[PDB]
RNA sequence: GACCCUGUUGAGCUUGACUCUAGUUUGACAUUGUGAAAAGACAUAGGAGGUGUAGAAUAGGUGGGAGCUUCGGCGCCAGUG
RNA sequence: UGAAGACAUUGUCAGGUGGGGAGUUCCUUUAGUCCCUCGAAAUUUGAGGCUAGAGGAGAAAAGUUACCACAGGGAUAACUGGCUUGUGGCGGCCAAGCGUAGCGACGUCGCUUUUUGGAUGCGGCUCUUCCUAUCAUACCGAAGCAGAAUUCGGUAAGCGUUGGAUUGUUCACCCACUAAUAGGGAACGUGAGCUGGACCGUCGUGAGACAGGUUA
């Protein structure tokens, strides 16, 4: 395990800040003078508590095996790619969010992109190729991904056109079984 | 018999 | 064998949740719907017989794209014991290795002369420490690709 | 042999030992009256004798046969609901709108539910892909009830490759505190990062180490969870392999880590602690030499600890004498869980307070 | 995390500003109602962190895992119009 | 359609020395006093106790012991362990 | 001189981690003496210890994959054409022979497999001619074939050979007539007639878009 350097920090921050708002609110002090840190352990990025993080020091590094929250991966050629267990974060602070119905939410379970005919919802003003946390109808965050187009041209789209993009959905957890 | 009249989890509903 | 089968089958079954997941083919057919533009040639099905496992689960994007159909599925082969000599029906484990194709015994792709896993515990085969075996390796010796059967001899 | 005809042999069998002053022969003595019970019923349900003089030295006649039946019986399908996404009555009610048979397991847990039947896999369920449920059994849902951790404490759970555990421990300190999560296994610890992440815990530390080393390691844990390695002889209708798979060597390898892993989990804990100094002993076996004689070691071998109320609902006192040794009286306390009292697999769990 | 707040602020404010906060609630509740209603159902209390009343941001205090218990004082406070606001504020929580 | 290869990418697997040490972290001890109120273990002298199954029966445990005497009930032997 | 307070702070040892700083070039398995220590249970075990084989220039990056995506290159460019039909595969036993262990038919045994009775995801109609792998009509052989009604088989293409329900269509089943209401070929274009896309450009790429251009 280590501390992540400038030019790593600045790529993770430049993907969780196009799917966040706030980010000060990541990194900003508790209450109790704990603060959440940046670790890397393997080739993932971990969003851990610094106490967290400095009382798992003392394992082993080729027997820790996960901390905190796995935010996503840094890849061979040095690029950052964020992950359905990142999701939750996202979830706090998404910028764009985008809601489907049942006959849709399953569909993007299994692993497909979001159609105008499954949204039910949408986010007022966003541009074409945005950061959009997909929900369900009941609030329940579902995955993340890039939308294809605008709310206008979405809204003037086909029924049956691709809306949004998808990049993670909650099925991997059967993958990881 | 040997079945906790209270608490013994049933197969079937109720 | 079939004896103790039946006994177990008919008085120790109880009501019990069972369901199953939706196949590789209803998925695929969901998530083009989800897809308009079709790459030519996006879906190679698996033409060979197969072995899975469980129902429904999700694959890696390494091999998402490769569908094996309900009908090529295989789940019990008839083994064949030498030296006990006989012949019983016994689930398969796992896919061990296809001599042909790494990707094939990734797959589960049941072909001649491929090793198997197989539960032999109807066996009563008793091992050296004085227990009963529960899994060993067995070669499929046929062609279930011509034959809708899947025929494998045990190696002990 | 014809099984009815054997069945019918153990059941002339169980009624002449309940009435052998009355109801007996010319001269066999109920010594061959129980020999002919342990053979017909190792021929008929396939354990080996060894196993199956055990269980039927630990059981009654008539309790023994309702224990075989249970071990032949598969256990009931129960999900355990996450506190740190939802609440039982939510949850219900979106598995009932999706299809799905659900009522709450009793009035001894306010965070489980059962399944009578479904119409789409529990697996699959947005909710469960959001994390709002999990697949649990309720021998799995005791250790945590016993061991029901605080806000803002460090945890130890010494063997936790499902996960199950490790998240009503966190769902109980509302993600607060911290919890080393253990396992000597790096594939099943794949499943155990799985489902933390699946459910939303953010205070755990995975580790891959065999839990003997936690001393060492870290040490001065607040709460201590150790649910040790077993025979499984309470979990024999999910492995049916401990049926012939159990001998003599076996029982006596097993109880020894049972040994030397208690006695880390006292050392790891500490006991000046301002919220807990609690060790819970768990296990998903019913055999003596695997219950309570590792608690009675433990007590034997540090007087620094001692038993406490488990704190539970149900169960049975454990045996403080069996046959010939005789155990700490204190023993009573620790509770036994039997499939066929209660349809929970084979169980036993034990609460340790260190003064020392 | 402003209905919360507002509740202890009705606690400690003048008589007849405690039935004007009191009031913009009672109004609140009419207009969003399931959205806060969990507020003051306990069994609905999220179990995700522990509230934080003196937080720097409204989302940093975990609004949704603390519970409405102002009512018991409120109701004892020597106003008989912050009492009716009260019980009429409740009738609305019941009546959603 | 399909087969082989190359480049970039993704997913996965493996390697990435040794010795001290920053940092981080667990435990023990020390400054270091006066009291008071409780708790645990050490010191005796006493008092009361032992119910898994089967066994008539609530069998701490070990030892000898075939015969024991408030001289009539017990033993032993049979069980059951 | 005032405030807090036996708590902090601080210090010494034993340790854990150390992808950071400075310097230089331990565990696991195997076989053995039943040789030693620790732990457990009592009438036996587990972990270490020994002998010598096998695993793990160095935080810059490197190796690797019958895998994925994009881009590109090489080979191949149709294909069947004395083809096809009614009797499964696997293992054992037997087995004339060939051979001097190996190949091995017909059978028989074991699995599939047993002690109480919807599938389908180009179709349809008319006409000519031909085939027989014959549904009917003609003649025969056999069957507890009494009679009647039939079943299986043989010679026969001379003569005839539907409709309904349902379905996206077809088939199965099921239902009405009828003597019966068979199946096929017209030869890579299923005799004649009728009827019911790929190249470039730009912008992106965890991914596509363009009333952008061109083209058979």
């Amino acid at each position: 395990m280590r501390p992540l350097t400038d030019q790593e920090m600045k790529i993770v921050l430049d993907k969780l800040a196009n799917y966040m708002t706030d980010l000060k609110s990541l990194i900003a002090p508790l209450e109790d003078g704990d603060r959440y840190v940046f670790r890397m352990q393997k080739d993932r990025v971990y969003y851990v508590k610094l106490s967290i993080a400095n009382i798992a020091t003392c394992v082993a590094r080729d027997k820790l095996l996960s901390l905190g929250t796995c935010l996503g991966k840094m890849t061979k050629s040095g690029k950052f790619r964020l992950h359905i267990t990142a999701l939750p974060i996202l979830a706090q602070n998404a910028r764009y969010k985008i809601w489907v119905k049942d006959n849709g939410a399953q569909p993007f379970l299994y692993g497909s992109n979001i159609v105008k005919a499954h949204v039910g919802r949408w986010t007022e003003d966003c541009p074409e190729h945005s950061g959009c946390v997909v929900y369900n109808m009941a609030d329940i965050p579902l995955g993340f991904g890039v939308t294809a187009r605008s709310t206008a041209e979405a809204r003037r789209l086909d029924p049956t056109g691709i809306v949004c993009f998808r990049q993670a959905d909650c099925g991997e957890y059967l993958r990881d079984e | 018999s040997f079945a906790d009249p209270e608490v013994y989890m049933s197969y079937t509903p109720r | 064998i079939k004896n103790k089968r039946a006994e177990k089958a008919a008085r120790f079954s109880v009501p019990i949740p069972k369901v199953r997941g939706i196949s590789e083919e209803e998925m695929f057919k969901v998530v083009k719907t989800g897809k308009k533009t079709h790459k030519k040639g996006w879906k190679r099905i698996v033409t060979k017989p197969t072995f899975v496992g469980p129902d429904f689960t999700r694959r890696p994007v390494k091999y998402e794209r490769f569908i094996r159909p309900m009908g090529l599925r295989y789940k019990k082969a008839n083994v064949t014991h030498p030296t006990l000599n006989v012949t019983v029906q016994l689930p398969i484990l796992s896919v061990k290795k296809n001599p042909s194709n790494p990707l094939y015994t990734q797959l589960g792709v049941l072909t001649k002369g491929t090793i198997i896993e197989v539960n032999v515990s109807d066996l009563g085969i008793v091992t050296a420490s004085g227990k009963i075996a529960w899994g060993r390796y067995a070669q499929i010796t046929n062609n279930p690709e011509n034959d809708g059967c899947v025929n494998a001899v045990l190696l002990v | 042999p014809d099984l009815q005809m054997l069945r019918t042999r153990i059941t002339d069998t169980i009624r002449v030992l309940e009435d052998f002053q009355n109801l007996a022969e010319e001269g066999r003595s109920r010594a061959e009256y129980t020999n002919q019970l342990l053979k017909d019923i190792c021929a008929y349900y396939g354990y080996n004798e060894y196993l199956a003089e055990k269980l039927l030295n630990l059981f009654p006649p008539r309790e023994a046969f309702a224990f075989f039946e249970a071990n032949e019986t598969p256990r009931p399908v129960v999900i355990r609901t996450n506190t740190l996404r939802t609440h039982r009555r939510d949850l219900a009610q979106a598995l009932i709108n999706r299809g799905v048979t659900l009522e709450p397991v009793g009035k001894w847990s306010k965070v489980g539910l059962q399944v009578f039947d479904s119409k789409v896999p529990l697996g699959a369920t947005p909710e469960y892909l959001a994390g709002h449920y999990i697949l649990q059994a309720a021998s799995s849902f005791l250790p945590v009830m016993a061991l029901c951790p605080q806000e803002n404490e460090r945890c130890l759970d010494m063997a936790a490759a499902p996960g199950g555990k490790t998240t009503h421990m966190a769902a109980l300190m509302k993600n607060t505190g911290v919890i080393f999560a253990n396992d000597p296994s790096k594939s099943r610890a794949k499943g155990l990062i799985g489902n933390i992440h699946r459910l939303g815990v953010r205070n755990t530390i995975v580790c891959n180490y065999d839990a003997r080393e936690f001393p060492r390691v870290i040490g001065g844990f607040d709460r201590v969870l150790l649910d040790a390695p077993c025979s499984g002889t309470g979990v024999i209708c999910k492995d049916p392999s401990v049926k012939t798979n159990r001998d003599a060597k076996d029982f006596m390898q097993l109880p020894h880590t049972q040994k030397q892993l208690l006695l880390a989990a006292i050392d790891s804990c500490n006991h000046a602690s301002k919220t807990g100094g609690y060790i819970v002993y768990s296990t998903c076996s019913v055999c003596v030499e695997e219950n309570e004689e590792v608690v009675n070691y433990a007590l034997s071998r540090r007087p620094n600890v001692k038993l406490v109320e488990t704190g539970l609902p149900f169960g049975k006192e454990g045996f403080t004498s069996y046959m010939g040794k005789t155990f700490h009286p204190s023993l009573k306390l620790t509770r036994r869980f039997y499939p066929h009292l209660y349809n929970v697999d084979g169980f036993f769990v034990a609460k340790f307070k260190k003064i020392g | 995390a402003f209905c919360k707040q507002l509740m202890t602020l009705a606690l400690q404010v003048p008589e007849k500003s405690s039935q004007a906060i009191l009031g913009l609630l009672q109004d609140v509740v009419h207009t969003h109602g399931r959205k806060v209603a969990a507020l003051w159902n306990t069994e609905e209390r999220k179990g995700d962190g522990t509230y934080k009343p003196l937080s720097e941001t409204v989302e940093g205090s975990n609004p949704f895992t603390t519970t409405i218990w102002e009512g018991e004082l409120l109701r004892k406070h020597y106003c008989p119009k912050v009492r009716e606001g009260l019980k009429a504020m409740e009738k609305e929580l019941r009546s959603i």
